[PDB]
């Protein structure tokens, strides 16, 4: 019996793949950090993220190299399709 | 007119979103108008801009249930396929409606599965969408929810697991809203509030007539300063209203002027005024523009357009290079403009920057005796 009370509510959740906000799967550096190639060859002359319609995320540089052997997602095996390149 | 691609995306949103304009038009009026915009698209150089802002607007509209016509809204996907937009862009658009359809089935499956019990079952709606396609920001806005809503989190969570394993939910409260009952001392009203507004107001529940400082609200709400400032502003300064739900201490004309010591209190005399006469009962929507695009989100969207540009310009240059093994700057610019034809128009400066980046990265090299002509290598 108070002044403010909930009559109705609309919650929203955006889902991702469980594990943990952990590193790249193809490579292995944190998804938010440099990748096998950058963090190693950043000795002279940007490892960002890319998503798949399958909601899986890797470093754009790691999933691009992999797609050349086969155009599928490393984790599941569905045809691959970039969903987003934005961070 | 609106030549600027972004003005055109906003305009489109103004017609597909529930708005003063969306209301002053019939399906046909809207429809025809939406087409007299897509037509003008064939004269826009940077089409990637419209595409990105249109998609960002669509996202809010479907996540917030603010489409004026589910019909027109969906038929827009074909109208875009007609004017020539890429099948990849249009297809991911169609993918969003599918995602919503899948979300609403999962909504009911929950509402019934859970007729047993925090709240009157049906009064609670849920929307669960994939992050990769519905998230536009890397920024997360945190909010500590009042127990009266936190007891739901674990409920919705278990239900989702036994449906889909190996998944994780990330609460997007910024996009959450609802209706609450405000029991005044003049009456009781139903306020259509934002979840952040909700959290803010519920701070007075075990202390109705107490004054609370900004700093203490920040502690009880756990909202980031920026969000807390505008949320509070919408409660002590909702435009045109004659009586504010909340009252604050040192008066100001901008949420920027609030300081740690500003005190807030629940106005025990709040009421709607329908017919110049106090109304003991009623309903009002105080969400306002709290869940619409912010300046920050814009800079985010532009950064995204810039990321893709650079990437798409690098790929196009190499490609043209992986074909001719030697080409003149002049020639490169022009057949490069052609490949990016349906996305945007790279300016000379960006091209030089990329070309430059390509030289130092060892993919190409200038001519031995010519500051222009480039030679593919590797
Ligand atoms: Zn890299
Ligand atoms: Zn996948
Ligand atoms: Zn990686």
């Amino acid at each position: 019996k108070k002044r403010f009370e909930v009559k109705k509510w609309n919650a929203v959740a955006l889902w991702a793949w469980d594990i943990v906000v952990d590193n790249c799967a193809i490579c292995r550096n944190h998804i938010m950090d440099l990748c096998i190639e950058c963090q190693a060859n950043q000795a002279s002359a940007e490892c960002t993220v890319a998503w798949g319609v399958c909601n899986h995320a890797f470093h754009f540089h790691c999933i691009s190299r992999w797609l050349k052997t086969r155009q599928v997602c490393p984790l599941d095996n569905r045809e691959w399709e970039f969903q987003k390149y934005g961070h | 007119e609106s030549k600027c691609p972004e003005e055109l995306a906003n305009y489109c949103d103004m017609l597909l979103r529930k708005t003063p304009l969306s209301k002053k038009l019939t399906s046909e009026e809207i429809e025809a108008k939406l087409k007299e915009v897509l037509k003008k698209l064939k004269y826009v150089q940077n089409k990637d801009v419209f595409m990105r802002y249109h998609k960002a607007h669509l996202t809010r509209r479907l996540i917030l249930d603010i489409s004026a016509d589910s019909e027109i809204e969906e038929n827009m996907v074909e109208w875009l396929r007609e004017v020539g937009m890429p099948a990849d862009y249009v297809n991911k658009l169609a993918r969003m409606f599918q995602d919503i359809k899948v979300s609403e089935d999962l909504n009911q499956a929950f509402k019934e599965m859970h007729k047993n019990n925090a709240l009157p079952a049906d009064s609670v709606n849920i929307k669960i969408l994939n992050a990769g396609a519905w998230s536009r920001s890397s920024e997360k806005v945190f909010v500590s929810l009042p127990t009266e809503l936190e007891d739901l989190i674990p409920e919705v969570e278990e239900f989702y697991k036994k449906n889909h394993s190996g998944r994780k939910l990330h609460w997007h409260h910024l996009m959450s809203n609802g209706i609450i009952t405000f029991k005044n001392e003049v009456g009781q009203y139903d306020l259509e509030v934002t979840t952040f507004q909700l959290a803010v107001l519920f701070a007075w529940n075990q202390r109705p007539r107490e004054k609370i400082s900004f700093e203490n609200l920040k502690l009880a709400t756990e909202l980031p300063d920026a969000e807390l400032r505008r949320t509070l502003w919408s409660l002590v300064a909702f435009p045109k209203l004659k009586r504010q739900v909340l009252l604050y201490e040192p008066q100001v004309n901008s949420p920027k002027d609030f300081t740690e010591g500003t005190l807030f209190s629940v106005n025990q005399e709040f009421s709607l005024i329908k017919n110049a006469k106090v109304q003991k009962r009623g309903k009002i929507n105080l969400i306002g523009r709290l869940q619409l695009t912010t300046e920050r989100m814009r800079e985010e969207e532009n950064e995204g357009i810039v990321q893709l540009r650079i990437l798409r310009t690098q790929e196009a240059i190499i490609q043209i290079m992986k074909m001719r093994k030697k080409i003149s700057n002049a020639q490169l610019q022009t057949e490069l403009v052609e490949i990016l034809k349906n996305m945007f128009l790279p300016q000379k400066k960006m091209i030089k920057e990329q070309i430059e980046w390509l030289i130092e990265h060892k993919y190409i090299r200038r001519d031995e005796s010519d500051i222009n002509t480039f030679i593919y290598m590797a």
